[PDB]
C-alpha cells in the first residue's frame, strides 16, 4: 500500500579525501516476493551520479527524464553538467509535481570538474535538498543506515578506505531490512577515474 | 523548528535552528533555514521544507523583477502581500510558516506568516514546534527600545530555549541582522553548541575486508577521437 | 473573538479584543481586528484570520477602484461587495464580518454579515465567540443616539464581560470612532478594563 | 517464516528457517523455531512468536503429565490434539499460530499433525507452514519419496528452506535441522545461509541467476 | 471512557535549595467559556506536602477526597501519627500512582496530571508527576498542560541539572515560578490572571499563598501595532 | 486472468499462460490465449482486470505493427518493452489506470539473443531468464532457482515447465484448466498443441 | 477516545561478555516533542545479580520491574532464599507478559546478568513475552540504528581477512569490558545524533560475580 | 432551558422556565423545572428530563431516609447526594442540577453540579442553554445581601433576557422563594417579563 | 470446506465429500475426509469454518455413542437429525456460533427406509431425496431435478452422482481434489474406494 516500501531498497553515499563513494542494494521485489537481483539503483549523467530508492517504475521514469534533460543541457550549454547544478534540476523537476510526487528517495554524488571539491546531496520525495558534509543515507533501512554511518564515518578517508566503510555501512544495513539487499554494488569516484565494485553478501 | 524574529532600535533581527526531521528521525544536523528574498529581505521558515524553499525562491524571484521593473528597492510588504496571496489560493495546502523581516525604504519591518494565508505584526515574533519555548523567552526578557546587541541576544537565547527544550528543534543557531542604512549580515551557524565529542574508538577497517565479486572501470568520458 | 459596532449620535464606534488562538495557544496576543476597507469605512472581523484578511485585502481594492471612477462610497455600498464575496464563496470561507462607516448624509451605519453572507443593518451589532455572553448585558443596555462618551463606556464594558468569560477573546481592547471630525484610534488595558 | 517437515522411510525430518520480523525491520536471524518438547515430541513454530513458544512449552509440561499419570508415552495424536483443543478455546480472540507436531511412536509410526490457531488439526505426510511456505513445496513435491536416505531427506529439507530463504524475504538466517526416529529425535546443526548459499550453488550447480 | 468536562490548565513546580515550590490558577474551565473563578487547585496534605492538580475538576474533587480519607486513616490506631509515622510526600504519591494505573487499566481513567511536591522526613526534596495513564517521572523542574511547554524552558534556565538546586535560593525560585504563571497568562486561552502558591521548605515549613495576581504586565506596545500588515492607520 | 510464466532458455524464449476464463462463480471458457503476437519475433503475454488485459493489449499490438509499416523494420525486444513500460508509467496516474500485467518474450535477430522482460501494471519492468506475474512465482520460482541453468535446450526449457505446472496444479487452489504454450526463437513464434 | 498507551522514547542495550554482562539505557523521557525528564532511571538492580529495563510505555515498564522484584522477591520466601537464575527469571518474565496477552504491557524488556555457569548472559523480550537468550540487544527507539553497529562490531558480521578475499571471516574474538563500554558509548552518540528521543544521559549497568556496578556519561541535551 | 438560583439577605430564591423541546418542538410549555427533595431544598433541573427526574426521585428518597434518622439534612449533604449520583453515572447521565436550600445556621446556600459531577458552592448560580447569554448581565447587576424584591427582580430581568435569546427556553418564568418565614411561589406571565 | 453432496435412493443413501483442504493461497491436504460416523447406520458429513467443523462433528459424535451405550439402541437419523438441528438452533444464539453445515445420511432399520437430511448452520432442517450445501447446489441441482428418480439404484445413484461431480470439475473455479463417497444402507457405512 504504501508506495515507498512496495519495491524495497537503499542507496548510501559519503565523502572521502579527494573522493566520493556511492552504493546501492540490487533487490526489487513484489512485497515479500523476491523479484530481481539485478535491479541497480546507480545511475550518471556525465560525471554526475545519481542513485534512487523508492517505487521501482518512479526510478526507472526518472532516470530516463534526467537522462532526457542532462542530454539536452550538455547540447545546449557545451558541457557537462555539475553536481551542484544537476542537484537544483533535481529538487525543480520533483517539485513541479508537488501534489502528485514520485514516490522517490534520489541521492546525488560526483566531483565538481574545476574546483575538486567532492559533492554528495539527498532529497525527500517533494524536492528538499539534504546537502551533508559526510553521507546522505535512503530507502527502506535508511534509520539502520543513519546508524551505521553515524558510527563508522570519519572525514577524510583515502579512497580504498572509504571503501570499506561504505560497503560495511550498507552491509549491515541491508541485513537488518526484509526487503533490502540480494546484492550490492559501490562506486568509488575519483576526479578522473571511477571504480564499480559488486560485493559477496547474504542472499537471503 | 524554532524560529524567531526582533525588532529593535534601528532594524530587525531573524534566527532559526539548524535541524531538520523525518518523523522521530534527524535528516539534516546542520540544516540551513533562514532564506534570502532580496538582499535586504530575509524570512526564516517552519513546516514541510520543500515549500518554505520553493514559496521563498518563487516570491523572490519575481520581488527581483519586480525592483527591475519599478527601479526601486523590494520592499516587505511586497514580499509580505506576495507570500500571503499565494498561499492563501492553495488553501494551507503549501505547507510554508514564514517569519518575514527586513529594511528598505519606507523602514524596518516584521511579519508572520501561516499557511492558510493569515499575517501578523509584530515587534517579536516566533513559529514552529519550538516557538513555545522561544515565546516563553521573549516574553520573560524582550523590552522596547533594544539595542542591536541586547536583539542578537534575545534571539540567540530565544532559539536556544527551543533548541534545548523542544526534540523538533537542536544543533546550532543561525542569526540574520538587517539594519536601517546597512549591508544585511548573514550569520550562518552563530552559536555552535552542540559539537559531537570524540568517539571512543576508530571504526577505520583493514583494507581487503569486504568481499568483492567484480570490479570493472566505468567510462565517464565522451566517445572518444581517433 | 469579541467584536461590535454601535452607531451614535455622532457617528460609529467599532470595538474588538486582540486575541488570535490556535486552539488554547494565543498566537497573537495584541492583534489588530478593526480594518480599514475605505477612509470612514471599516470592519470588524472574526472567524477564520486568512479568509477575513483575504476579504478585507479584495474588498479595499473593490473601494479602491471604485472611488477612483465614482467617488467616495456608501456603506451600504461597501456591505454589498463584502456579502458578494462572503455569499458567493459560502461554501469556502469561514468569515462573521460587521461593516461600519460614516457618511454625512446617512451618518453613522452598521451592517452585520454572519456566516451565510446575509446582510442585516442595525442600530449596533455584536459577533464573535464571546458574543454569546453579552446579548443579554447590551441588549438591556444599548440606547439610540448616545454620546461619545456613553458610547465608548458601552462598549468598553461590553467587551469587558466578553474578554471575562470567552477564552478565545483577550488582550487588549481596540476601538475605532467614525465621525465627522475623522478617524480616532482608542485602545483600553487589562488594568483598565478587568477592575470594571 | 518456512518451516516444513516430511514422512519417509528413514523417520521423519524437520526443517526449519531462523528470521523473525516485525514489519520490514528483521529483528532476529537466530530464533529457534523447533522446539524440544521431550526427547521424542517436536513442535514447529510459525506466526506469533510468543503464542507458539508460551503455548507449545505448555504443551510439553502436559504431555509430561499424561505420562506421568498413564505411565506411558504420549501419543503424537493426543499430543497435537491437546494444543487444537487448547487453541480452539481462545477461537477468536487472536492468537496467530501455525505448528506441526512431530513425533514417533510405536503404535502410531512416524506421525505429523498439522496444528492452527482456527482450530485446523490434520494429520499428513508433507507439510509447509509460513510466508515461504509456497516455495518450499515447490522443491519438495519435485523431489520427495519414501525411499529416500536419512542423508538425501536431510539435505532435501535443507534444501527446501533455502530455496524459500532465498524468494520470501520474511525468512532467512539460518536452517536448523532435525531427524526423527524411533529413538527420539536427533538435531543435525545450524546451517547459515550466507554461506550455504555459495557453497549449494557451487556444488549444486543451481541458482545461475545470482551471480557469484 | 469518558471526556473531561470541567477543567484546570497547567500545574507548574520546581526545585530550590531548601525544599520546593508549587504553583496552579484558580480557573475551571469549561470548554472555552471560563466558567468558575474562584477553584483551589492546591491541595495541602498535611505540613510537608501540596498535591497540584490539573484536568477534570470532578475527578480532581474525588482525588481531594481519598487524600483527606487518606489523612484520617493513618491516624488510626497511630501514637507517631504527627511525628515518625506522619505522611511522606513519597507515601503519598505512591499511593496516588497506584491508583492512577489502577483506573487505566480498567479503562476508567482518573483525567487528569498530577504533581505532589513536598519535603520529606531527612529533609530531601521532593518532587514527582502522574497523570491519567499512570505514567510517572522526576525532574528539577516539572510541569503540566502547557506549563510543559512554555514553563519548563524558563525554570530550567534557573535549575538546569541536579547540581543547580544547592546554588538556588527561595526568592530565586519563586520569582521565576511569578514569571513563568505571567507568560503562562498572556498564552494560555485557558488560563486566569488569579493564582495560588505554595512553598514547602524544610526549615519554614509550608508557605500557602492564595489570592495571587499577575501583576507587571506589558501591553503598552499594542498601541504601536496597526493592521495585519500594509494598513497605516 | 490468473497465471502466466515465462522462462528465456540457450536460443528461444518459452511462454506458458492459463485456459481458463472465470466470471465469480463459473468458469465460461477453457481455451483461452492471453497472448497476442506485437511483431513476427515479439510476444506478449497478459493478465489483470477484465477487459483492461485485451483492451491494452491490443492497443499496444496495433502501435508496434503500426510502426513495422512505417519503418519496415521490426523494433527489438528491448525496444518494444521500453514502449510498453512507458504505457504503463503514463497509465499508472492516469483517471483510471490498465491493471494489467505483461510479459514480453522475443528474439533479437540482431543479437542473436531470446530476451524476456517482466512489466507489472505500474510500469515496474525487469529483464529475467525465468518469470512470472501474481501468485504463480510463489510456486515456481524455487523450482526454477534450483532446476534452471541458463545454457537449456527448449526441450529441457519445456519439461522445467512441465515440472512448474505440476506443481501448480498439484498446490493452488483454483483450477487453471491448464496452459497454452508458445516458443518464440529465431524462426518466429509457434505454439506446442500437446501440453 | 481514550487510549491507554502511550510513547515515552527512550533506548537500551545489552551486551553479553564472556564472564559479565552490561545492560545500558539512556536516561531521557519524552512525551510527543517535549522532555519529562533529563535523568529518569531505566535500567534497574533487581536483586540475585540480575539487571532489568523494560522500555517502551514507562508506566508499563514501571509496572513489570515492579511485578518482577516481587517475584524475586517471593521466590526467596517461597523457595528457601535460593538464588534466582538468570534462565529462570527469564522464563518468570515470560509469564508475566503472555499474562497480559489480550491487553499488553506495551514494552520491549532487556535482562542481563551471569548463567549458572559464571558466564555472561542476556535475555530478551518482545511485549506479549516471547524471548531468547541474546549475545546482544539493543531495544527501543534507535534500536534501529545500533543493532546493526553491533552485528558489525560486535559479531563480525560481513567482515573477512586481508589478503584472502572473502574466503577466510574475521576470527569472534572476545570482547573486555573496557572494549564493551566503548562499543556501548559510541552506539548511544551515535544515536543521539541521529534520534531526537535519544539523549541527555547515559547509564550503564556492568553485572560481574563481584556483583553490580554503575557507570554515567553526559549525553548532548538538544 | 434558563434557570438560576440566588442567595440573599434572607435566604435563597430558586428561578427557572417552563419550555421542554424535542428538538424544536415544544413538548411542554409550561413544565415545573423547580422540584422539591425537602421542605426548604429544592433544585434546578436542566439537561435530560428523564434523568433529571430519577436523579431528583432518588435524592428525595435518600434525604426522606436521612431525616427518618438524623433529623433535618443540610443543604451541603443534599449536594453531595445529587454529586454522587451524578458523579458515579457520568458516563450515562446528562444532568445540569442547581440545588438550593434554606438553613436557620447556614442560611441561603446555593450548590451547582455541571455535567461532570463536580461540586461548586457559590452566591448565585446561573445553568442551561440559556445561561449562556446572561453571563455578561448577572455578573454585572448580582449583589450580595440583596433584599427580596430586588432579587426577584434580579432574576425576573435575568431570565427574561435568556428566554428572548434562547429557543431552547421559554414560557412562564416560575420561581421558589426559601426563607426562614416559609415557601412560596411565584409565577411571572410572558405580558409581565417580556416589556421588561 | 468446499463441496459435499447427498443423494438418497430406494435402499440406500449416498454421501460425496471433496478431498481437497486449503488455506489461503496453498492446498495443504487433498485426501481429507469430511465426514464422522454417528452411529453404524447414521452418517454426517460436513463443511463450513476451519475448526469449527470437526469440533463439531466430533462432539456429535461423541453424544450419539454415548446415548449409544445408555440405551443399547441405535437412535432413528430421525431422531440424530432432529438433535443436532437443536445444537445448531442453540449455537447460532451463542455468544460465538458453530459456522457448520452437514448433511446426514441414514437407514431406518425400523422402517427399512433411506433418509437423507440437509441441516444448515442455522438450524435449518429438511429431508430430501438429495441436497448439497454451499455453491454446490447451484450446479448440481438441475442435472439431479431431470435425472433422479426414486427407484434408482445404489449404482445407478453413484453413476448420477458422477455426473454431478463431472459437472462440478467442469465449472467450479476452485480445485476440490475430487470427492470421497460412502454409501449408507441396510448392511451399514462403506467407502467406495474408486471414484
Ligand atoms: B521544523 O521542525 O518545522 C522543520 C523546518 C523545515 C523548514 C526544515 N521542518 C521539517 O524539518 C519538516 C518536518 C516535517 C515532517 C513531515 C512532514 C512535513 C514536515 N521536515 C521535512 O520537510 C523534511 C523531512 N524529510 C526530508 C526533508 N524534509
Ligand atoms: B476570533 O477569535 O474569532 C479570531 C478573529 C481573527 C480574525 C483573528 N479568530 C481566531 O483567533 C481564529 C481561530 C478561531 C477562533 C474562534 C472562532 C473561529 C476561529 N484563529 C485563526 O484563524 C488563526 C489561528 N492561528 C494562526 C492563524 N490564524
Ligand atoms: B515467521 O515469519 O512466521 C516468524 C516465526 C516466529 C515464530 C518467529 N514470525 C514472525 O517473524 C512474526 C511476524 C510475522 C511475519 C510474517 C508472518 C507472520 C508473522 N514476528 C514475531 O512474532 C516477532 C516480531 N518481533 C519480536 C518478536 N516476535
Ligand atoms: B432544558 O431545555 O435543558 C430542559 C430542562 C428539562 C429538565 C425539562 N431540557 C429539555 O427540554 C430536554 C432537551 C434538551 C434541551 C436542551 C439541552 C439539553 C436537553 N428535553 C427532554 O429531555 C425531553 C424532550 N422531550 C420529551 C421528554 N424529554
Ligand atoms: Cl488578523
Ligand atoms: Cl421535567
Ligand atoms: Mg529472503
Ligand atoms: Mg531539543
Ligand atoms: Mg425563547
Ligand atoms: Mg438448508
Amino acid at each position: 500500500s504504501d508506495p515507498s516500501s512496495i519495491n524495497g531498497g537503499i542507496v548510501v553515499a559519503m565523502t572521502g579525501k579527494d573522493c566520493v563513494a556511492i552504493a546501492c542494494d540490487l533487490r526489487l521485489g513484489s512485497q515479500s516476493l523476491g523479484v530481481s537481483n539485478k535491479f541497480e539503483k546507480i545511475f550518471h549523467y556525465g560525471h554526475v551520479f545519481l542513485g534512487i530508492t523508492g517505487l521501482a517504475t518512479d526510478v526507472t521514469t526518472l532516470n530516463e527524464m534526467f537522462r532526457y534533460k542532462t542530454n539536452l543541457y550538455k547540447l545546449k550549454e557545451e558541457r557537462a553538467i555539475e553536481p551542484e547544478t544537476f542537484t537544483q534540476l533535481v529538487s525543480s523537476s520533483l517539485y513541479e509535481r508537488r501534489f502528485g510526487p514520485y514516490f522517490v528517495g534520489p541521492v546525488v554524488a560526483g566531483i565538481n570538474s574545476k574546483s575538486g571539491k567532492p559533492f554528495i546531496a539527498g532529497f525527500d520525495l517533494i524536492g528538499c535538498i539534504d546537502e551533508a558534509k559526510d553521507f546522505i543515507v535512503s530507502g527502506t533501512a535508511s534509520d539502520q543506515l543513519f546508524g551505521m554511518c553515524e558510527s563508522l564515518y570519519e572525514p577524510n578517508l583515502e579512497p580504498e578506505d572509504l571503501f570499506e566503510t561504505i560497503s560495511q555501512a550498507l552491509l549491515n544495513a541491508a541485513d537488518r531490512d526484509a526487503l533490502s539487499g540480494w546484492g550490492a554494488v559501490v562506486y568509488i569516484i575519483k576526479k578522473d577515474e571511477v571504480v564499480k565494485r559488486y560485493l559477496k553478501m547474504r542472499q537471503d | 523548528t524554532t524560529i524567531v524574529g526582533v525588532k529593535f532600535n534601528n532594524g530587525v533581527v531573524i534566527a532559526a535552528d539548524t535541524r531538520s526531521t523525518q518523523g522521530p528521525i534527524v535528516a539534516d544536523k546542520n540544516c540551513a533555514k533562514l532564506h534570502r528574498i532580496s538582499p535586504k529581505i530575509w524570512c526564516a521558515g517552519a513546516g514541510t521544507a520543500a515549500d518554505t524553499e520553493a514559496v521563498t525562491q518563487l516570491i523572490g524571484s519575481n520581488i527581483e523583477l519586480h525592483s527591475l521593473y519599478t527601479s526601486r528597492e523590494p520592499r516587505v510588504v511586497s514580499a509580505l502581500q506576495m507570500l500571503k496571496q499565494h498561499l492563501f489560493k492553495y488553501q494551507g495546502h503549501i505547507g510554508a510558516y514564514l517569519i518575514v523581516a527586513g529594511v528598505d525604504p519606507t523602514g524596518s519591518h516584521l511579519f508572520s506568516i501561516h499557511a492558510h494565508g493569515s499575517t501578523d505584526v509584530g515587534y517579536y515574533l516566533s513559529l514552529g514546534s519550538g516557538s513555545l519555548a522561544a515565546m516563553a523567552v521573549l516574553e520573560s526578557h524582550w523590552k522596547q527600545d533594544l539595542t542591536k546587541e541586547e536583539a542578537i541576544k534575545l534571539a540567540s537565547d530565544a532559539i536556544q530555549a527551543g533548541i534545548w527544550n523542544d526534540l523538533g528543534s537542536g544543533s546550532n543557531v543561525d542569526v540574520c541582522v538587517m539594519e536601517i542604512g546597512k549591508d544585511a549580515e548573514y550569520l550562518r551557524n552563530y552559536l555552535t553548541p552542540n559539537v559531537r565529542e570524540e568517539k571512543q574508538k576508530s571504526y577505520k577497517f583493514p583494507r581487503g575486508t569486504t568481499a568483492v565479486l567484480k570490479e570493472s572501470i566505468v567510462n565517464i568520458c565522451d566517445i572518444q577521437e581517433e | 473573538t469579541s467584536i461590535m459596532a454601535v452607531t451614535f449620535k455622532d457617528g460609529v464606534i467599532l470595538g474588538a479584543d486582540s486575541r488570535t488562538t490556535t486552539g488554547a495557544y494565543i498566537a497573537n496576543r495584541v492583534t489588530d481586528k478593526l480594518t480599514r476597507v475605505h477612509d470612514k469605512i471599516w470592519c470588524c472581523r472574526s472567524g477564520s484570520a486568512a479568509d477575513t484578511q483575504a476579504i478585507a485585502d479584495i474588498v479595499q481594492y473593490h473601494l479602491e477602484l471604485y472611488t477612483s471612477q465614482y467617488g467616495t462610497p456608501s456603506t451600504e455600498t461597501a456591505a454589498s461587495v463584502f456579502k458578494e464575496l462572503c455569499y458567493e464563496n459560502k461554501d469556502n470561507l469561514t468569515a462573521g464580518i460587521i461593516v461600519a462607516g460614516y457618511d454625512d448624509k446617512n451618518k453613522g451605519e452598521v451592517y452585520t454579515i454572519p456566516l451565510g453572507g446575509s446582510v442585516h443593518k442595525l442600530p449596533y451589532a455584536i459577533a464573535g465567540s464571546g458574543s454569546t455572553f453579552i446579548y443579554g448585558y447590551c441588549d438591556k443596555n444599548f440606547r439610540e443616539n448616545m454620546s461619545k462618551e456613553e458610547t465608548v463606556d458601552f462598549i468598553k464594558h461590553s467587551l469587558s464581560q466578553a474578554i471575562k468569560w470567552d477564552g478565545s477573546s483577550g488582550g487588549v481592547i481596540r476601538m475605532v470612532v467614525l465621525t465627522a471630525a475623522g478617524v480616532e484610534r482608542l485602545i483600553f488595558y487589562p488594568d483598565e478594563y478587568e477592575q470594571l | 517464516t518456512t518451516t516444513l517437515a516430511f514422512r519417509f522411510q528413514g523417520g521423519i525430518i524437520v526443517a526449519v528457517d531462523s528470521r523473525a520480523t516485525a514489519g520490514n525491520w528483521v529483528a532476529s536471524q537466530t530464533v529457534k523455531k523447533v522446539i524440544e518438547i521431550n526427547p521424542f515430541l517436536l513442535g514447529t513454530m510459525a506466526g506469533g512468536s510468543a503464542d507458539c513458544q508460551f503455548w507449545e512449552t505448555w504443551l510439553g509440561s502436559q504431555c509430561r503429565l499424561h505420562e506421568l499419570r498413564e505411565k506411558e508415552r504420549i501419543s503424537v495424536a493426543a499430543a497435537s490434539k491437546i494444543l487444537s483443543n487448547l487453541v480452539y478455546q481462545y477461537k477468536g480472540a487472536g492468537l496467530s499460530m501455525g505448528t506441526m507436531i512431530c513425533g514417533y511412536t510405536r503404535k502410531e509410526g512416524p506421525t505429523i499433525y498439522y496444528v492452527d490457531s482456527d482450530g485446523t488439526r490434520l494429520k499428513g505426510d508433507i507439510f509447509c507452514v509460513g510466508s515461504g511456505q509456497t516455495f518450499a513445496y515447490g522443491v519438495l513435491d519435485s523431489n520427495y519419496k519414501w525411499d529416500l536416505s536419512v542423508e538425501d531427506a536431510l539435505y532435501l529439507g535443507k534444501r527446501s528452506i533455502l530455496a524459500a530463504a532465498h524468494r520470501d524475504a520474511y525468512s532467512g538466517g539460518s536452517v536448523n535441522l532435525y531427524h526423527v526416529t524411533e529413538d527420539g529425535w536427533i538435531y543435525h546443526g545450524n546451517h547459515d545461509v550466507g554461506e550455504l548459499f555459495w557453497k549449494v550453488k557451487e556444488e549444486e550447480g543451481s541458482f545461475n541467476n545470482v551471480i557469484g | 471512557t469518558q471526556q473531561p468536562i470541567v477543567t484546570g490548565t497547567s500545574v507548574i513546580s520546581m526545585k530550590y535549595d531548601n525544599g520546593v515550590i508549587i504553583a496552579a490558577d484558580n480557573l475551571g474551565s469549561y470548554g472555552s467559556l471560563l466558567r468558575f473563578n474562584g477553584v483551589e487547585r492546591l491541595i495541602p496534605v498535611g505540613d510537608n506536602t501540596v498535591v497540584g492538580i490539573s484536568g477534570d475538576i470532578s475527578d480532581m474533587q474525588h482525588i481531594e477526597r481519598l487524600l483527606k480519607d487518606l489523612v484520617t486513616e493513618n491516624a488510626y490506631d497511630n501514637p507517631l501519627a504527627d511525628a515518625e509515622e506522619a505522611l511522606e510526600p513519597s507515601y503519598i504519591f505512591e499511593y496516588l500512582a497506584t491508583v492512577m494505573y489502577q483506573r487505566r487499566s480498567k479503562m476508567n481513567p482518573l483525567w487528569n496530571a498530577i504533581i505532589v511536591a513536598g519535603v520529606q522526613s531527612n529533609g530531601d526534596q521532593f518532587l514527582r508527576y502522574v497523570n491519567l495513564l499512570g505514567v510517572t517521572y522526576s525532574s528539577p523542574t516539572l510541569a503540566t498542560g502547557f506549563g510543559a511547554h512554555m514553563a519548563n524552558p524558563l525554570l530550567r534556565k534557573v535549575v538546569d541539572r541536579e547540581s543547580d538546586i544547592p546554588k538556588t535560593t527561595v526568592q530565586v525560585a519563586e520569582e521565576a515560578i511569578v514569571n513563568a504563571m505571567r507568560v503562562l497568562y498572556y498564552r494560555d486561552a485557558r488560563s486566569s490572571r488569579n493564582f495560588s502558591l505554595a512553598i514547602i521548605d524544610k526549615n519554614t515549613g509550608l508557605t500557602f499563598k492564595k489570592n495571587l495576581q499577575v501583576e507587571n504586565m506589558k501591553w503598552d506596545f499594542a498601541k504601536d501595532i496597526k493592521g495585519y500588515g500594509t494598513q497605516k492607520i | 486472468m490468473d497465471i502466466i510464466l515465462g522462462i528465456r532458455v540457450q536460443d528461444s524464449v518459452i511462454l506458458a499462460s492459463s485456459k481458463a476464463v472465470t466470471r465469480g462463480i463459473s468458469v465460461l471458457k477453457d481455451s483461452d490465449d492471453k497472448t497476442r503476437q506485437l511483431s513476427p519475433h515479439t510476444l506478449m503475454s497478459f493478465a489483470g482486470e477484465a477487459g483492461d488485459t485485451v483492451q491494452f493489449a491490443e492497443y499496444i499490438q496495433a502501435n508496434i505493427q503500426l510502426y513495422s509499416i512505417r519503418e519496415d523494420y521490426e523494433l527489438s525486444p528491448q525496444a518494444v518493452s521500453s514502449f510498453v513500460r512507458q504505457e504503463l508509467a503514463k497509465s499508472i496516474r492516469s483517471r483510471r489506470p490498465y491493471q494489467v500485467n505483461v510479459l514480453i518474450g522475443g528474439y533479437d535477430k540482431k543479437k542473436n539473443k531470446p530476451e524476456l522482460y517482466q512489466i507489472d501494471y505500474l510500469g515496474t519492468k525487469v529483464e529475467l531468464p525465468y518469470g512470472a506475474h501474481g501468485y504463480s512465482g510463489f510456486y515456481t520460482f524455487s523450482l526454477l532457482d534450483h532446476h534452471y541453468r541458463p545454457d537449456m535446450t527448449t526441450e529441457e526449457g519445456l519439461d522445467l515447465l512441465k515440472l512448474c505446472v505440476q506443481e501448480l496444479e498439484k498446490r493452488m487452489p483454483m483450477d487453471f484448466k491448464g496452459v497454452i504454450v508458445k516458443i518464440v526463437d529465431k524462426d518466429g513464434i509457434r505454439q506446442v498443441d500437446d501440453f | 477516545q481514550f487510549n491507554p498507551y502511550g510513547d515515552n522514547g527512550g533506548t537500551i542495550l545489552g551486551i553479553a561478555g564472556e564472564d559479565f554482562a552490561v545492560l545500558a539505557g539512556d536516561t531521557r523521557n519524552i512525551t510527543d516533542y517535549s522532555i519529562n525528564s533529563r535523568y529518569e532511571p531505566k535500567v534497574f538492580d533487581c536483586g540475585d545479580n540480575i539487571v532489568m529495563s523494560a522500555n517502551g510505555f514507562a508506566a508499563d515498564g514501571d509496572a513489570l520491574v515492579k511485578r518482577f522484584k516481587n517475584s524475586v522477591k517471593w521466590y526467596h520466601f517461597d523457595h528457601n532464599d535460593k538464588k534466582l537464575s538468570i534462565n529462570s527469571a527469564a522464563r518468570n518474565i515470560q509469564h508475566l507478559l503472555y499474562g497480559k496477552r489480550f491487553f499488553p504491557y506495551y514494552v520491549h524488556t532487556i535482562i542481563a546478568g551471569l548463567d549458572e555457569d559464571g558466564k555472561g548472559a542476556v535475555y530478551s523480550f518482545d511485549p506479549v513475552g516471547s524471548y531468547e537468550r541474546e549475545q546482544c540487544r539493543a531495544g527501543g527507539a534507535a534500536a534501529s540504528l545500533i543493532m546493526p553497529f553491533l552485528d558489525n562490531q560486535v559479531n563480525f558480521k560481513n567482515q573477512y581477512e586481508p589478503g584472502t578475499n572473502g574466503k577466510v571471516k574475521k576470527p569472534l574474538k572476545y570482547l573486555s569490558v573496557e572494549e564493551v563500554i566503548k562499543l556501548v558509548r559510541d552506539s548511544f552518540t551515535s544515536a543521539t545524533e541521529r534520534h531526537i528521543q535519544v539523549g541527555d544521559g547515559l547509564e550503564i549497568l556492568i553485572v560481574t560475580k563481584d556483583g553490580v556496578r554503575k557507570e554515567f556519561y553526559e549525553l548532548k541535551r538538544d
